[PDB]
């Protein structure tokens, strides 16, 4: 009955700014104060400020105070917050919810879709898998596992194919790591000893983003 | 600012159980609490507010009670779909400030890690760098403690690992191995060594390998 | 003016359930509160006053309670013959205020809506003007969005529809469709489409007519 | 044990008064409050005001205070509101209802019979049906389906006859609706496909103000 | 002077469930209800003080409860003799004031009347009046209207009828009929009706006599 819409995820250079928008409906946009929270790595929440949408109220938190303002378009809807002087730790999926009428208390009930914005001065790079394969010439045990490797990749992220899609059972998936400003990828597949020799797999790793497909004969 | 502390930071239960978290608060509000469940890449929904009342479209197996500083928030009895993160609000004094978060997971027996190295291959030389993995694979709990033994000696900086989340049907994790190393220190020792102390065995096994292996 | 909120607004439940309705009012009153029942085409008729005494004739199946500001009224458990708004009240201060009201409808699996399209005849083009018509039937739940394409465009003012209320057997709802345009703008296009909007698919289904078919 | 009897629903162009009245028994009448709650669409209700019926009290909603008077007959028992210069959106439902002794708190035990009250200058006027037959030529699906339609009306309402009362299981009714100062009626029927080419339905509507019953043949 | 007023005035249940009577007094006392239990032809007994404590002999049954002013009695699960009239008093401000009485009755199933309709004889003439009886038997529940038509009018005062208490086993009333008019006036009209209209049928029946007869 309340649906909350924000921006598409933003990536930018270290000392510019950015600005995000925050559309609802379902409600009168003015009786209802709307809030803004940021989620860092892991699980850590903080509270950026509140807006009253009649002509302008604002709170901020003393420690955000500077490096974030609020400004809201009363006509068409919206919430739109803007960020000055990012920087490295400033990159966190942000939130925007409704309040309480006429308060700020009375904690938010609806959400938003949790827009990322990230921050980094790297440039973009076509990915280049790695080959992993056995071995030191005695294989153990039953069970023979291999996986995948990518470099050189930016900004997230990359998608993983077995076969075309033969199994998705024991493929697993893992985050990337952050290496000297760049990321990197890594695979298991558990498969027991009657493939190889005789039945051999392939790795196939593409990249959205840049439109790079490479495919490497494991 | 009042800060807020949630205990325990993991806690593991399987399904049908009753699981009681907490929160406090350094000052005593009296009037605020509000509890939230944001599933993995979602996000928060609220559960109980005022530290009482059931907000809508949450079932009745979710009661908070509490007064003063110390809250809490009791679950009878599980399900399968309310796993996840739990935080705690204030709506008292700005700033509004949250809890660390309280992971719920499903609980299962005891499983033995897959271990698994392997040595570097002869690609990556060309761009001047050398790096192996070690990966284990089907273990649990979560805890571990890695060790990488070349000649006796431990090596730091660049010894970091990676986690998968908790799986569905299997409900188990993985890890992942990545070292910054150049080509030219790859070849000045020999024995390497990936180490896991894990509580399925007293004695962590030992793999290890050589160059022209 | 103390002003009354209640959540939610409509609740769908089946029989059997427990059932939690909530009031709240702006300031503190502590000793007044009516919640009241109203079925279709009838008088109000009091269930709970002073937020936890139940009236005479009122079934022991209603429990009131609550303090302060935030009240609640509990239903356990639901009968077949309980379907029907309520009402909040104060007595505190003049004005004495009521809320929103909240629906309590019967709880029910999905069904596919009944797709009707019809073109208009010859009588109505005497009288100067021209009226076609879309039906839909047996659709569950109501919530649906109506959508005319006409070559590919939106007309407003002048589309609206109405519905009937729930059935007892049946329990399902129904639609109509009332378009006011005069007789010389009806020749003027061709294609017409009825489209709605449900859950039942991700795709609407899509049927149109033509002037000579 | 206490009945609340109120009069008939009436009807008056904008601009003129109306009176309604409000009879009771059952209880001492000079011992217990009433007041008057009106209820729009849909569901909403207001307090219009109370009455204390020893020699005269009274007390008026702040909005209300001017469109409305409480006036009480102690020797026969009833309750009289007057409205003045009335408009379209004043028309509603108005109810009556006891009070607490020597209290105006307390909440309403006893309701009336909620007698509403319409304001429009529009002129009644006889009711014309609308055909509905098929079609485009092929019918689909195995369902065939059809209705009624009801033009130039007024006021509420009609009643739906299929067949001198054949079928009552498929038929559906549907409220007015506002166009033009002109309101508007439909219907749908399910019925299979083995009624038409072969079995005939016909529609007949009667109008029990006007006194007007036309039959369609479908 | 505090005065009291109990809720319902008359309440029918059968045995087996559980009755909440009220009682309300116009000022707060916080400190005295006195709950009582007078079979018919009997003393009054004491069952509850104080508003919670009950008194010796009193069997567990009854549960009282209530603060401030609004109080209540709770009875579970009813019993066969516990069947009478309650009342509620005041130890507070001098008068103690009692309740106006709540009737407790067995709750039955739907039964007709018995319509009886006799002329007057011959030998009440000699004294210089008549008298004409109608009686009714075996009817529940206790509500009825008489109705009396001559020559299509009601005739007032002097119709007034007397009824029975509850039965044992049986457990109905009984109406009776005196009329007191003279001999002269008697002969004055012919038709003569006894009307009773009661909710087992939408049209009393007639039954009607004559002079000559």
């Amino acid at each position: 009955e309340v649906q909350l819409q924000q921006s598409g995820p933003e990536l930018v250079k270290p000392g510019a700014s950015v600005k995000m928008s925050c559309k609802t409906s379902g409600y009168t946009f003015t009786e209802n104060t709307m809030h803004w929270v940021r989620q860092s790595h892991g699980k850590s929440l903080e509270w950026i400020g509140g807006i009253y949408p009649k002509n302008d109220d604002t709170k901020y938190n003393q420690k955000f105070k500077g490096k974030a303002t609020l400004t809201v378009d009363k006509s068409s809807s919206t919430a739109c917050m803007e960020l000055r002087s990012l920087t490295s730790e400033d990159s966190a999926v942000y939130y925007c919810a409704r309040g309480d009428y006429e308060n700020y208390f009375y904690a938010m009930d609806y959400w938003g879709q949790g827009t990322s914005v990230t921050v980094s001065s790297a440039k973009t790079t076509p990915p280049s898998v790695y080959p992993l394969a056995p071995g030191c010439g005695d294989t153990t045990g039953s069970s023979v596992t291999l996986g995948c490797l990518v470099k050189g990749y930016f900004p997230e992220s990359v998608t993983v194919t077995w076969n075309s899609g033969s199994l998705s059972s024991s493929v697993h998936t893992f985050p990337a790591l952050l290496q000297s400003g760049l990321y990197t990828m890594s695979s298991s597949v558990t498969v027991p000893s009657s493939t190889w020799p005789s039945q051999t797999v392939t790795c196939s790793v593409a990249h959205p983003a840049s439109s790079t497909t490479v495919d490497k004969k494991l | 600012d009042i800060q807020m502390t949630q205990s325990p930071a993991s806690l593991s239960v399987s399904v049908g159980e009753t699981v009681t978290i907490t929160c406090r608060a350094s000052e005593n509000i009296y009037s605020n609490l509000a509890w939230y469940q944001q599933k993995q890449g979602k996000s928060p929904q609220l559960l109980v507010y005022a530290a009482t009342n059931l907000a809508d479209g949450v079932p009745s197996r979710f009661s908070g009670s509490g007064s003063g500083t110390q809250y809490s928030l009791k679950i009878n009895s599980l399900q399968s779909e309310d796993f996840g993160t739990y935080y705690c609000q204030q709506f008292w004094d700005t700033p509004f400030t949250f809890g660390s978060g309280t992971k719920l997971a499903i609980k299962r027996a005891d499983a033995a890690p897959t271990v698994s190295i392997f040595p570097p291959s002869s690609e990556q030389l060309t761009s001047g760098g050398a790096s192996v993995v070690c990966f284990l694979n089907n273990f649990y709990p979560k805890d571990i403690n890695v060790k990488w033994k070349i000649d006796g000696s431990e090596r730091q900086n660049g010894v970091l690992n990676s986690w998968t989340d908790q799986d569905s049907k299997d409900s188990t994790y993985s890890m992942s191995s990545t070292l910054t190393l150049t080509k030219d220190e790859y070849e000045r020792h020999n024995s390497y060594t990936c180490e896991a102390t894990h509580k399925t065995s007293t004695s962590p096994i030992v793999k290890s390998f050589n160059r022209n292996e």
